[PDB]
């Protein structure tokens, strides 16, 4: 068996390689010694380098990593010695090898654990680099960019610095203009980056991220207002970086809800102290998509109206409230206010209406389950609610 | 001693395939006046049976083996052929005629005559512009429906048969009904542009293609005021055939296709019934001028103008 | 993604290589993502054209070094965008200069396609319904016997380039193939017996007409007689993606067209050519594979191209306007 798989290496190092790769990782010390070799043939490629040997290049990264994944201290070694042989070919500029390089990287850096104090410098200016010269690029190049950069911050948690993601969010970002694209494993691949960013438990990194995101969707509802003849308005949650820009009606559209529904990745967790609550900027940040944007651009007003009840169906609608319970004191009350005041409205689109009705089905046979939830039947925001329904 | 002549189950041929005069639409007509003709017209599988046989006397949820007009049955879209030939029609109970219309233009007639004029190609446009020509001298009301938005070479036919039509002028009105319309179709910002590009596009039509049949009016759009459109045609879309948070259907983001049709019904059925010529008729007069203006056309002066210009 | 008339007067590193010339033009619907631009991006499997970005006509050009194949997009009034604009500045600025500026419009579009025809390798016509409309039938007639009368002009123009023999004279690189490509519109392998259907209706209808006929040198086009040329674009959530994106939300809360050009493709990149002839008698057809100099030496002096006014003049609104 030790020099069964020297046949099969041989062979696979030159469509097929699907059934050679799942044949080695299903057949299975001198792995150790054998990966020696490969370093050095990619080391010496890269020195006399300084162009035909791409294609062996891209081979060898190929097997290497389907012998690493068919299976602790020199793990840093190796994967510092692969970054540096990758970066240095940067005159062929071959992206069939820097997806193998990209893949390569990933499985070695996802193979340890988030559990140590590796060299981050690297990481992070290699991903960068590819980042910033990765537009006009391939299907596959970008979706294994994004995935990179999507196991790196899993990987690096609470010890990326704030210049990593303050650079990620800005509108010279090649991130955000990859987002366009027509395919959806691009999109998906996208909000995976978004999701990961937005689940970390670092509270300072995490603010500036979250107030970007905030200004960007304030510079697009701005723009549409402006577009539809109507004054600015959300200036509460506006950002510098997004001072002077310009959005198209479509532009717009699509960017504030590609946020919203990135939002749902705080928005729906299972318990995040922000200064503007998801709920209160979803219920009273954006009250200006309920007064004239709900008439030509209704998509916006379902798309906030359905994030706010998926946020609030997954706490009971917030009753047993009425740290936590006691900043949540008040938010079954604004529900039903809010309820009411949609449900007397006569400017109402039959989605966001079936909406509404369900919402207030759901909430009404929830009051009188409980037998503690009398007291509930006397506030205000109940007779509205009532008066809304039977309006 | 008052019941009703009688019931029609389905629609009869008024004109065969071979462009022939039918009588036998007589023995379901009756001797009273104030009578509403409307004709439909548009290409291949637009859907102008469905929409003809859903707004006299069917419903959506019904099925499509039982509709008063016979529809492409699931066979014939996979061969590229047409169903409907020559000139239908039917009565529905509250004394409303109806005419359906063979595809114009359409490939499956083409291929049907090659193996059966100077080539078999005017031949097909002649036979629509006869047809256009009769539904706009005999009838109502036409309603144009468009597989598509902007065909950009409808207008142009519906131009050139109302300039060779046989005959203090009367003009039925003209309706643009937009089938299989999508949710980035039931936009504000979209429906200015089509409204301004149909008006653009028959400035000088001569025909009532606008001032009646609003969908503004009909609740269509809530809060979307009057004035916001410089010029509302008549102009109307049917859509496509359609522990509580994880049971909420899929946004479309336009309405019920059930609604649309139901108000499309009974715009079309309170729409107004002017004089056709310069003397009162009942329903046994109607069908006599019609069969009168067929033959006319028929032995026309102007198709073989036109004819001889191909 | 440049214009055409910006990439003529202007390549060092592609100076001689062997590439196809493929044109593209049909209708369009009122969309925001065009039919065209989605084409070109998912054959070139990268976003060529950014998603969010007197006459009415226009002529884009694309090169591919990955595929070696040049793109020529023709816009012209036939597409929704070129005619809203159109109908806008018409709305601001009589039942006789609406007819001449659409006359005039018609004329530009038809001079621009004839210039297509003329250029390309390959090129395909796009169409939004399963249906297709005969009257392309009788444009296209109307159109051979133009540029019957506009040949002997051409030729003297591109006298002095180094194109070749065959190309002087028959004023084309070898006889071009035309594809169709409709789209299912919510309509219905039945897919297979769909465009078989499709294509002996095309087939029967062009014969008849005479459009085409059993010389493949006399045509203007030509198409295959075992392969397939009519493809159907199935349903897919890529457009609207508002639509899209509401489907991510609530899911988060809770052959090929490459192949079926390349199949094509790789008979003009291996110099084989086309061969189209069952007259009983076929015979051997021009052809010929320039590089990227060779083609710009006469695709610029056709470009620039006295009497060609005249002679569109004489050539439809003008039935209408002879009858009235
Ligand atoms: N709005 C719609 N939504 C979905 N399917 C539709 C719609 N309208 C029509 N169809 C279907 O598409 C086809 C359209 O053909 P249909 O029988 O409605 O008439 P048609 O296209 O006018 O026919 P003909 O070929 O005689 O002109 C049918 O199979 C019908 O069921
Ligand atoms: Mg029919």
């Amino acid at each position: 068996f030790s020099t069964n798989f020297r046949d099969t290496v041989d062979i696979l190092v030159g469509s097929l390689t699907q059934q050679v790769s799942g044949w080695l990782q299903s057949l299975e010390a001198f792995s150790t010694t054998l990966l020696g070799q490969f370093l050095e043939d990619m080391e010496a490629y890269a020195e006399d380098l300084s162009s035909v040997s791409l294609p062996k290049l891209a081979a060898l990264l190929r097997v290497f990593s389907t012998v690493v994944r068919s299976i602790a201290y020199v793990t840093d070694v190796l994967y510092r010695v692969m970054r540096c042989v990758t970066a240095a070919n940067q005159v062929f500029f071959s992206e069939a090898v820097l997806t193998a390089a990209n893949e390569c990287v990933g499985v070695l850096l996802g193979s340890l654990d988030p559990s140590m104090t590796i060299h981050c410098d690297m990481v992070i200016t290699y991903g960068l680099d590819q980042l910033e010269n990765c537009q006009t690029c391939g299907t596959d190049y970008i979706i294994s960019v994004l995935n990179l950069l999507t196991l790196i911050v899993e990987q690096i948690n609470t010890k990326l610095p704030s210049s990593f993601v303050e650079k990620l969010f800005i509108p010279s970002s090649k991130l955000l203009f990859l987002r366009y694209h027509k395919e959806k494993e691009v999109v998906a691949v996208a909000h995976a980056v978004y999701q990961a960013v937005l689940s970390l438990k670092n509270i300072p990194v995490l603010e500036t991220a979250y107030k970007l995101i905030l200004g960007e969707m304030t510079c697009a509802l701005n723009n549409l207002l402006h577009s539809l003849q109507l004054p600015e308005a959300c200036s509460e949650i506006k950002h510098e970086a997004f001072k002077n820009h310009v959005f198209n009606v479509d532009n717009a559209k699509f960017v504030v809800i590609f946020d919203l529904s990135a939002l749902t990745t705080i928005g729906n967790a299972k318990n995040w102290a922000l200064s503007p609550t998801v709920f209160a900027l979803l219920s009273k940040n954006l009250m200006i998509v309920h007064s004239d944007l709900a008439v030509h651009f209704p998509a916006i007003q379902y798309a906030v109206l359905y994030t706010l009840y998926s946020h609030c169906t997954r706490h009971d609608h917030f009753i047993s409230s009425s740290t936590v319970t006691t900043a949540t004191k008040k938010h079954f009350s604004i529900i039903l206010n809010l309820l009411g005041i949609l449900l007397k409205k006569d400017n109402l689109n039959q989605d966001t209406r079936k909406l509404l009705m369900t919402w207030a089905l759901e909430a009404a046979v929830l009051m009188r389950k409980s037998e503690t939830y009398a007291p509930l039947f006397s506030l205000p925001s109940f007779h509205k609610f009532c008066k809304g329904l039977l309006a | 001693k008052l019941l009703p002549p009688e019931r029609m189950k389905h629609s009869i041929k008024l004109v065969d395939d071979q462009m022939n005069w039918c009588d036998s639409a007589i023995e379901y007509l009756l001797d009273q006046t104030d009578v509403l003709v409307v004709g439909v017209l548009g290409l291949q599988g637009t859907g102008k049976s469905m929409v003809m046989s859903l707004l006299s006397a069917n419903t959506p949820e019904e099925d499509q083996r039982t509709y008063v007009f016979r529809a492409q049955s699931a066979e014939m879209k996979e061969r590229g052929g047409n169903q409907t030939s020559g000139i239908d029609f039917f009565i529905t109970q509250e004394r409303i005629v109806f005419l359906d219309t063979q595809p114009i233009l359409s490939p499956s007639i083409l291929d049907h005559l090659i193996n059966n004029y100077n080539l078999p190609h005017t031949y097909v446009e002649m036979q629509s512009l006869q047809i256009a020509a009769f539904l706009f001298t005999v009838c109502h009301v036409v309603i144009v429906v468009q597989d598509w938005f902007t065909d950009l070479s409808l207008y142009r036919f519906l131009q050139t048969a109302e300039m060779v039509k046989p005959s203090t002028e009367y003009y039925p009105h003209l309706v643009f009904l937009q089938n299989k319309a999508r949710r980035e179709d039931f936009c504000p910002r979209k429906l200015r542009q089509m409204h301004l590009m149909i008006d653009q596009l028959m400035a000088h039509s001569h025909l009532r293609y606008k001032g009646t049949l609003s969908m503004l009016q009909c609740n269509v759009f809530p809060g979307l005021p009057p004035d916001f459109l410089d010029s509302e045609v008549n102009l109307f879309l049917v859509p496509f055939m359609d522990p509580l948070f994880s049971l909420l259907p899929g946004y479309r983001g336009h309405p019920s296709f059930q609604s649309l049709v139901s108000k499309l019904r009974s715009q079309v059925m309170s729409m107004a019934r002017p004089q056709l010529s310069h003397t009162i008729l009942t329903e046994k007069n109607w069908f006599h001028y019609a069969a009168r203006i067929w033959d006319g056309v028929r032995k026309s002066s102007a198709l073989a103008e036109y004819s001889r210009l191909l | 993604p440049v214009s055409l008339r910006d990439l003529l007067m202007g390549e060092p590193p592609w100076r001689e290589d062997e590439i196809c010339v493929v044109g593209i033009f049909g209708k369009t619907a009122l969309r925001l993502n065009s039919e065209k631009f989605s084409l070109v991006n998912t054959v070139c499997d990268r976003q060529v054209f950014p998603l969010f970005r007197q006459d009415y006509s226009l002529l884009q050009a694309y090169y591919s070094q990955e595929s070696k194949v040049l793109y020529l997009l023709l816009t012209s009034i036939c597409d929704n965008s070129q005619l809203l604009r159109a109908c806008r500045a018409l709305q601001s600025g009589p039942h006789a200069e609406a007819h001449e500026f659409w006359k005039h419009q018609e004329k530009l579009q038809c001079l621009s396609l004839l210039y297509l025809f003329s250029v390309c390798h390959i090129l395909l016509l796009v169409h939004p319904t399963c249906s297709f409309d005969i009257t392309y039938d009788r444009v296209f007639r109307a159109l051979d016997g133009l540029r019957q009368k506009v040949l002997p002009l051409l030729k003297t123009a591109i006298k002095d380039c180094p194109v070749g023999k065959d190309w002087k004279l028959n004023c084309r690189p070898c006889p071009p193939r035309l594809l169709f490509l409709f789209q299912l519109n919510g309509a219905l392998s039945p897919k297979r017996r769909l465009q078989h259907a499709l294509e002996d209706q095309i087939y029967r209808i062009f014969r008849k007409s005479r459009v085409l006929t059993n010389q493949s040198i006399n045509c203007l086009f030509t198409v295959p007689a075992n392969q397939a040329f009519v493809y159907i674009v199935p349903g897919s959530q890529e457009e609207d993606p508002v639509g899209m994106l509401l489907d991510q939300l609530r899911s988060h809360c809770t052959f090929t067209l490459r192949e079926f050009l390349w199949q094509h493709v790789e008979l003009v990149l291996s110099k084989k050519g086309f061969d189209d002839s069952v007259g009983r008698n076929p015979q051997p057809s021009h052809f010929e594979l320039p590089t990227y100099q060779k083609w710009i030496s006469a695709a610029s002096k056709l470009y620039e191209v006295s009497k060609i006014l005249s002679s569109i003049k004489v050539l439809f609104l003008d039935i209408d306007t002879k009858f009235s």
